[PDB]
Order: structure tokens, then C-alpha cells, then sequence
């Protein structure tokens, strides 16, 4: 006779993670308007035909 | 007269005066200033670097897009401020200096 059973194997699954996004707001933005156009408004036209 | 540099020039006398017979309660005389001077650009700036440390990573922004806001509207917010610190920036030591507009006509000169 051979004696019963005497074997068993790990349960187990390593772990790992996948498709986790670096979704973070530190380059959040990139657009831009610029703070109005150059013009004069200091002089006069002085137009006496 | 005194304070000079504290005043500009272009615009003539800075001052609106109004005497009234009242003053507040318990008191002889008073009186209040108000005034806007080239200085002030600092609130526009200050506000703006401050907004700008927000807007440039969408920080808080999900409040305010939240209740159906569009980003391009805080754009164009934005670049109306900044072109009103141009504008103290425009009349900051602008020139009191005359100017004029001449004919380009000469003489028989024999002096």
C-alpha cells in the first residue's frame, strides 16, 4: 500500500498594476490670450487748415 | 507743490474740492480723500499671478466649469486684466512734454 495524499500547492497570484493613468493637473493647461494690442493715445492730431 | 513725484503732470491739478457746513458727529471738521494713482496696478498683478498658479493646471477650475462655465471665458477675463495693467502701464511716467506740428517752409536768408 501507498499512504494517502501528502501534497499540496500555493495559492497564489503575484500582483501587478496595469492601464493607471499619470492623470495628474501639473501640465493641466497650455492656452493663452495675449493682454491687449499696442496703440497710441497720448497725441493730438493738431489738423488747423 | 511739495510732493510732486506723487502727482502727474498731464493731467492738470489732480483735485476736486467740495466744502460742506456738516461734519460728522462729535467732531470740529473732517474730511475724506479718495484718488486713483499708478500705483494701484498691483491688485490687477497680484490677482493675476494668483489666478494664473490656479488656471495653469485647471486647479479649482471643476467648481466653476461645474456650474456650466466655459474655460475660454476665464481667457478672455484674464486678457482684459492684463491689458489693464497695460493701460497704468501706458500713463505710468507718461510724458507731461509738449508737442506740436510745423510748416516746412523757409526765407531768403542773409543773416
Amino acid at each position: 500500500h501507498v499512504p494517502g495524499g501528502g501534497s499540496v500547492q500555493i495559492v497564489y497570484k503575484p500582483v501587478d498594476l496595469s492601464k493607471v493613468t499619470s492623470k495628474c493637473g501639473s501640465l493641466g493647461n497650455i492656452h493663452h490670450k495675449p493682454g491687449g494690442g499696442q496703440v497710441e493715445v497720448k497725441s493730438e492730431k493738431l489738423d488747423f487748415k | 507743490n511739495k510732493n510732486s513725484s506723487y502727482f502727474v503732470e498731464w493731467i492738470p491739478n489732480n483735485v476736486k474740492t467740495a466744502v460742506c457746513d456738516i461734519p460728522p458727529r462729535g467732531l470740529k471738521m473732517s474730511a475724506t480723500f479718495i484718488g486713483n494713482s499708478t500705483a494701484i496696478q498691483e491688485l490687477f498683478k497680484r490677482i493675476s499671478e494668483q489666478f494664473t498658479a490656479m488656471f495653469r493646471r485647471k486647479a479649482f477650475l471643476h467648481w466653476y466649469t461645474g456650474e456650466g462655465m466655459d474655460e475660454m471665458e476665464f481667457t478672455e477675463a484674464e486678457s482684459n486684466m492684463n491689458d489693464l495693467v497695460s493701460e497704468y502701464q501706458q500713463y505710468q511716467d507718461a510724458t507731461a512734454d509738449e508737442q506740436g506740428e510745423f510748416e516746412e517752409e523757409g526765407e531768403e536768408d542773409e543773416a
